[PDB]
């Protein structure tokens, strides 16, 4: 069974830095393309991040691009997730997702619990 | 007083490639030497219907001028199965370095 | 490619041989069949074409 | 549609001029034996029209 | 490679023995279009394009011509006048991995 | 154009009978040849049973005689199979297939999504 688990986030001031872990049992993280998403309360969910292990290497949002990195370990599967310089507009929710193929060309996301991050001014 | 393959400037990259063969294994001396000439090889390319077909003579001479008045026939040496287009050709000549 | 997924999402392996001729000379040849040689005898013979 | 029309489209030799084939045995396209079984190299010589 | 991005090779000029790939048993699929699987040791070709790839078995059947799918429509679409053959394998043996 | 959706199967204890339906759509079902395959995970797909509007009706393999049988309706055009004294040997998925041809020589082997049926001793 495949299961994905986010740890990290909380609440911190503005200019800290934090370091999201989405941790994947069931699969190796090695495929096609990971995803994370931003939901603010009472804000619409657009996309924000994507790593792919072909072809570009990554693709950010435009309000996230310069700040933020990722990074991936197959070896004990896993993915970090680097925010530098947090600025209040980032205080959302996170949502790491994964997409498979079914045997009628049928798309299951399987969709992450999510963490949230809160940014003070 | 050893030479060895040290520059090949006939091409600056190779491009999707469709042919490569390799004859017969040797270590031909590259030391030049003076004096009259000694060996007469002879050859004739021709590109007929998608064969390049290579004739071959080798003659050992004992002369300074002209060319042997004895008759000589070229024997087949090697056909290429190519078909690739030709209308110009040179000479690939190989320069010497030294003090 | 999980080992519990079923045959039809199972991986296989797949080559495709294009054969192209054009007007340049046949290069890729198929196995010859050879039959013993028999001498002294009126035989129907065939060498190399 | 209409698949009632059949046409042979397996056989071991063209035909004889004049002639008239209703068998509707498998062909052996490969080197295991049919024996009235399909499968692989064996498929039935009979294909409707479209 | 990726099915995307499909291995072409080039073979020519050598003997390709096809009695045997014929007569492995080994390849799951084994469909020739425009050509006869009995004479394909009995003919010459100017150039050969192994083009290999890995998919699921259900698309298999999907690598022909006149066939449809994400493969056939995104990844190789080969012409309704196609003239080669198609041998695909299973590779659970080998391409079985944990997780 | 042609369309072939299979109903019925799952699991059954050994020596009941069993109903099969493989509906068509876009072509009647009196043709050349109607066949049922089955295949297993680990195992070469084999022909298992067929039938025919000429000749011989109806052909089956040598080990399953007289525990298969096949039909047809022309009115609502569907293929019944009727299997009795089942075997845990039998468990697999089946498809009912048609060969189709087209314009340039091309031939289809029309399959449904097949059915999945397992035996117990
Ligand atoms: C790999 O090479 C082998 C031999 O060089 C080919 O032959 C078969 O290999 C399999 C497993 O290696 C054996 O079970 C068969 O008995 C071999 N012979 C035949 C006639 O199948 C093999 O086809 C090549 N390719 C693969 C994918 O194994
Ligand atoms: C001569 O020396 C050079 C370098 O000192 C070396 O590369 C070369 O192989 C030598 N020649 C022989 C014949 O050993
Ligand atoms: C390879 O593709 C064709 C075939 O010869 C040719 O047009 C092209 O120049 C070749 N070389 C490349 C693409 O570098
Ligand atoms: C060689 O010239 C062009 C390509 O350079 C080609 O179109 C032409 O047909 C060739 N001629 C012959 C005689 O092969």
């Amino acid at each position: 069974q495949v299961q994905l688990v986010e740890s990290g986030g909380g609440l911190v001031q503005a200019g800290g830095s934090l370091r999201l872990s989405c941790a994947a049992s069931g699969f190796p993280v090695y495929r096609d393309r990971m995803a994370w998403y931003r939901q603010a309360p009472g804000k619409e969910r657009e996309w924000v991040a994507a790593i792919y292990s072909a072809g570009q290497q990554t693709r950010y949002a435009d309000s996230v691009k310069g700040r933020f990195t990722i990074s991936r370990d197959n070896a004990k599967n896993t993915v970090y997730l680097q925010m530098n310089s947090l600025k209040p507009e980032d205080t959302a929710v996170y949502y790491c997702n994964v997409k498979d193929v079914g045997h009628h060309y049928e798309y299951y996301d399987y969709w992450g619990q999510g963490t949230q991050v809160t940014v003070s001014a | 007083k050893s030479w060895m393959e040290s520059e090949f400037r006939v091409y600056s990259s190779a491009n999707n490639c469709t042919f490569e063969y390799v004859s017969q294994p040797f270590l031909m001396d590259l030391e030049g030497k003076q004096g009259n000439f000694k060996n007469l090889r002879e050859f004739v390319f021709k590109n007929i219907d998608g064969y390049f077909k290579i004739y071959s003579k080798h003659t050992p001479i004992n002369l300074v001028r002209d060319l042997p008045q004895g008759f000589s026939a070229l024997e087949p040496l090697v056909d290429l199965p190519i078909g690739i287009n030709i209308t110009r050709f040179q000479t690939l000549l190989a320069l010497h370095r030294s003090y | 490619f999980q080992p519990t997924n079923g045959v039809g999402y199972q991986p296989y392996r797949v080559v495709v041989l294009s054969f192209e001729l054009l007007h340049a000379p046949a290069t890729v040849c198929g196995p010859k069949k050879s039959t013993n040689l028999v001498k002294n005898k009126c035989v129907n013979f065939n060498f190399n074409g | 549609g209409n698949y009632n029309y059949l046409y042979r489209l397996f056989r071991k030799s063209n035909l004889k001029p004049f002639e008239r084939d209703i068998s509707t045995e498998i062909y052996q396209a490969g080197s295991t034996p049919c024996n009235g079984v399909e499968g692989f190299n064996c498929y039935f010589p009979l294909q409707s029209y479209g | 490679a990726s099915v995307y991005a499909w291995n072409r090779k080039r073979i020519s000029n050598c003997v390709a023995d096809y009695s045997v790939l014929y007569n492995s048993a080994s390849f799951s699929t084994f469909k020739c279009y425009g050509v006869s699987p009995t004479k394909l040791n009995d003919l010459c070709f100017t150039n050969v394009y192994a083009d290999s790839f890995v998919i699921r078995g259900d698309e298999v059947r999907q690598i022909a011509p006149g066939q449809t799918g994400k493969i056939a429509d995104y990844n190789y679409k080969l012409p309704d006048d196609f003239t080669g053959c198609v041998i695909a394998w299973n590779s659970n043996n080998l391409d079985s991995k944990v997780g």
